[PDB]
RNA sequence: GCCAGGAGGUUGGCUUAGAAGCAGCCAUCCUUUAAAGAGUGCGUAAUAGCUCACUGGUCGAGUGGCGCCGCGCCGAAAAUGA
């Protein structure tokens, strides 16, 4: 009779395996994580798939309601810097190309996440992580 | 038709008190959760609680 | 000390997960036992005295009677989910007497969905008549028993009807060494009939086979029969061939077949080397009494060198049969840890110089070899190249000399152990038509290779393996613990059937036998399987006490 | 663990019953034979005799059985370790 | 690792005390037990 | 000594069966700030998790570390009885 078991997770479009914590929290909810990977692929049809936190709510009986969020920055820099995945030793090697330029767009389209609840502050957090991910944030 | 499908507690456990029928429930919404609106109250059933 | 009800009816669905449902009530705790107050026919039975010759039904002194209600009322509720009377009858409130009661519960009982826990005791003769009668009341016979899957003499299906009249369909199973008469097999018929004066026909390895005597091993004594019912069971005197679980037909029966495949795969494997092998043959014919009466184990001879391999499921399994050893057979032995299926290799290619250009005067046979070689990563395979620099040594001077390589391969230079994962590549040589030959170039190869291994950086690899550990998770932590602690690396993570199953590179020489361990941790839930990938080196130094010679 | 007579009668893994008689400065109490209380007056005799109870039986060890005034059990792997 | 002329601490459970004589080394895991012998 | 956060990109990069501050190597950014360390030890199969550094209070008078000179301490077990 589950009194509120609203449970989120970490699942990209197209990866349906209802094992714990989907089992002991959403298995006792009977929520459709199968319908997740199916219909979540619809609202997110930009590349078909992307890492995004789900969230399914149960309501005194069995009502369902799923909610979603955003992809990881280690992909926002990746497929926009020419850094295909990794770089090794993110400080010594400067491979990519995200300078002072396209970082404006990359940091732009992501708003309801990060930490600073604005875009004029943790853009240096952005400007540093690109280094942490082995990319040259060369001056412009 | 409601107790052997939606109500998990079999047919005699959720309605244990079928000695004097004392059980109500079943959520609903607007737009999405219209599966529990009229398809559980349209199939010759009768739970007049909300919608 | 720990009488129950509670913890038991808990430790049903907290071990597997299935609706139990109970049908009585234990009066009191440990050593506080009288009898059982059944929540079936609804009565407090007991013995008073431990035995069962001064029993009673003595009035339930209130105590738990009322309590029983809740317990007992459970009964009704269950029958509201299977019957066609008791949905509406739980609705009504009327008394369900043992009319449709026994039918609903028998239904569920043979339906594989019910666990009418009757219990009692033992030395405390409690639960004797209780479960005698309960067993008659709900434990079934071949009426409800479904057609035990068997096959047809063309490749299709049929039903193993009781059918006391028609098709003589038969099975036996238990090969037993009996003293009074001999090899007796315990049997379940299935269809037809059979007289204690008839033949049959073995329908695995043919023989129309005289059935000498039909009988039953019965309590303190034994009851003999002249015939045997189709569906009933028994024991048979006769049958010299036959195996443990071979398809059976009768005379009248038209050579049909049977199924029941079953799998008694081996898991713990330890190898044998006796005194001076003067008993090896005695124990081989022993294995005729053994790997046949109970085909459990395997006698797979060493697929390599000298030391027969005898594999089997369980561990103490092996022990009890190694106890059958020094009794009936009375043979002495040394069940050693298996040796090492061995193949060497190298890491470096060299321009080696091999010779055999020898004669005397009046009989040729030369063998020169300017060879070059190169190995290959562990577990890829073995090929080579031509390296003809114009066709210097054509015709008969190709495969035999290559076999020179092979005949230098069957005895790897360090301690006479093979070499793999290689890719050769010669390049130059000499000869003379009438003054060279086949085997000459064969030993050209052998020689060339021999130096091209001894003076070319030595190393051996140890038989690596892969494995699927089928298991829970508590001891997923435990097992991964000792798994990595067996020198190698796992690689394998997927949530399998009931729980979780780990895939693992393992080394055999340090992975040998995990069942004894598997049960030690995981109590006894789900085992592992011996896959073969190839072999890797033994950390460059372990092989120093091993080059002992 | 029983309040029979006036004093301690308890089995904790042993076969032979453990009896303990109260000195002056304490009174006895046993509610349910799975937890026991003494009611007395001396912080010396408190811990000396009570740790003498923890000495009536050594605690935990691998899992959990024995006497703890209100202490705690720490696990030391039983399904392996000793090999 | 009981008894030795030098005695030291690894974790903050490990400590040193005087009682009835020489040095004594303790810790939460009494696996770190020593003495100065 | 207590309540309280002890965060987020970040699961840093990378390798890797997976490596999430935490096996490891390369490694320094900033952000909601009073305050959180590309994270101190513990912990998991790797997450999850206890954590502490940080910080505010509660609270009341001292406190913790380093360098120095003396004396004692251990390191210390033999063959007749001291």
């Amino acid at each position: 009779k589950k009194v509120v078991a609203v449970v989120k997770l970490q699942l990209p479009a197209g990866k349906a395996t209802p094992a714990p914590p989907v089992g002991p929290a959403l298995g006792q909810h009977g929520a459709n994580i199968m319908e997740f990977v199916k219909a979540f692929n619809a609202a997110t049809a930009n590349m078909g798939d992307a890492i995004v936190p789900v969230e399914i709510t149960i309501y005194a009986d069995r009502s369902f309601t799923f909610v979603t969020k955003t992809p990881p920055a280690s992909y926002l820099i990746r497929k926009a810097a020419g850094l295909e995945k990794g770089a090794h030793k993110p400080g010594r090697e400067k491979v990519g190309r995200i300078t002072w330029e396209q970082v404006l767009e990359i940091a732009k389209q992501k708003m309801p996440d990060l930490n600073t609840t604005d875009l004029e502050a943790a853009a240096r957090m952005i400007a540093g992580s690109a280094r942490s991910m082995g990319v040259e944030v060369v001056g412009a | 038709l409601e107790v052997i499908k939606e109500l998990r507690a079999i047919t005699g456990l959720g309605l244990k008190e079928a000695k004097d029928l004392a059980e109500k429930g079943g959520p609903v919404k607007e737009g999405v959760s219209k599966q529990e609106a009229e398809e559980i109250k349209k199939k010759l059933e009768a739970v007049g609680a909300v919608v | 000390t720990g009488a129950d009800l509670w913890l038991v009816i808990r430790t049903m669905q907290e071990r597997l997960g299935a609706r139990p449902v109970v049908m009585q009530l234990p009066i009191g705790r440990e050593d506080t036992f009288s009898g059982i107050i059944d929540v079936l026919r609804m009565k407090a039975y007991t013995y008073g005295n431990d035995l069962g010759t001064d029993i009673r039904e003595i009035p339930i002194p209130e105590e738990y009677l009322d309590q029983a209600r809740e317990y007992h009322e459970k009964l009704v509720e269950v029958a509201a989910d299977f019957d066609e009377n008791i949905m509406l009858k739980y609705l009504e409130g009327e008394e369900p007497t043992e009319e449709e009661l026994v039918a609903a519960i028998r239904k569920g009982t043979i339906d594989l969905k019910i666990t009418p826990v009757f219990l009692g005791s033992a030395l405390k003769n409690k639960g004797v008549q209780l479960l005698l009668d309960a067993v008659v009341d709900y434990l079934p016979s071949p009426l409800d028993i479904p057609p035990i899957k068997g096959t047809t003499p063309e490749g299709e299906v049929v039903e193993i009807h009781p059918d006391p009249n028609g098709p003589l369909a038969a099975l036996a199973f238990k090969i037993m060494a009996d003293p009074y008469v001999g090899r007796l097999t315990f049997i379940r018929v299935y269809s037809g009939t059979l007289t204690s004066g008839s033949y049959v026909y073995n329908t695995t390895k043919g023989r129309k086979e005289r059935v000498a005597r039909l009988l039953r091993m019965h309590a303190n004594h034994r009851e003999e029969v002249e015939e045997l019912k189709a569906g009933d069971l028994g024991a048979v005197v006769g049958l010299k061939e036959t195996i443990t679980g071979d398809t059976l037909v009768g005379e009248d029966a038209p050579r049909v077949i049977l199924e029941s495949i079953e799998v008694p795969e081996p898991v713990i494997d330890v190898a044998i080397e006796p005194k001076t092998k003067a008993d090896q043959e005695k124990l081989s014919q022993a294995l005729a009494r053994l790997a046949e009466e109970d085909p459990t184990f395997r006698v797979s001879t060493h697929p390599e060198t000298g030391q027969t391999i005898i594999s089997g499921m369980g561990e103490l399994h092996l022990e009890i049969i190694v106890d059958r050893l020094k009794r009936e057979f009375k043979v002495d032995a040394n069940v050693g840890k298996p040796q090492v299926a061995y193949r060497e290799t190298i890491t470096k290619p060299v321009d080696v110089e091999g010779k055999f250009i020898r004669q005397t005067g009046g009989r040729g046979q030369y063998g020169h070899v300017k060879i070059k070689v190169e190995p290959l990563p562990r577990g890829s395979g073995f090929e080579f190249v031509n390296a003809i620099v114009g066709g210097v040594i054509p015709k008969e001077y190709i495969p035999a000399v290559q076999k020179g390589i092979e005949e230098a391969m069957q005895s790897g230079p360090l301690i006479g152990f093979p070499v793999v994962d290689i890719k050769v590549t010669l390049y130059d040589g000499s000869y003379h038509e009438v003054d060279s030959s086949e085997m000459a170039f064969k030993i050209a190869g052998s020689m060339a290779i021999k130096e091209a291994v001894q003076k070319g950086d030595p190393v051996i690899l140890e038989p690596i393996m892969r494995v699927e550990v089928t298991t829970p998770e508590e001891y997923m932590g435990d097992v991964i613990g000792d798994l990595n602690a067996r020198r190698g690396q796992i690689l394998g993570m997927e949530p399998r059937g009931n729980a979780q199953v780990i895939r693992a590179f393992v080394p055999l020489a340090e992975m040998f036998g995990y069942a004894t361990d598997l049960r030690s941790k995981t109590q006894g839930r789900g085992s592992f399987v011996m896959f073969f990938d190839h072999y890797q080196e033994v950390p460059k130094q372990v092989q120093e006490k091993l080059i002992k010679g | 663990a029983r309040l029979v007579g006036r004093a301690l009668e308890l089995t904790v893994g042993f076969s032979h019953p453990v009896v303990v008689e109260p000195p002056e400065g304490i009174t006895f109490e046993v509610p349910e034979p799975t937890r026991v209380r003494v009611s007395g007056i001396d912080k010396q005799k408190v811990g000396q005799v009570a740790a003498n109870i923890r000495a009536i039986r050594k605690p935990s060890a691998y899992h959990e059985k024995g006497i703890y005034y209100a202490g705690e059990p720490v696990r030391l792997k039983p399904g392996k370790a000793g090999a | 690792m009981k008894v030795r002329a030098s005695v030291k601490r690894i974790c903050d459970k490990c400590k040193v005390i005087r009682r009835h004589g020489r040095v004594y080394v303790i810790c939460e895991n009494p696996k770190h037990k020593q003495r100065q012998g």
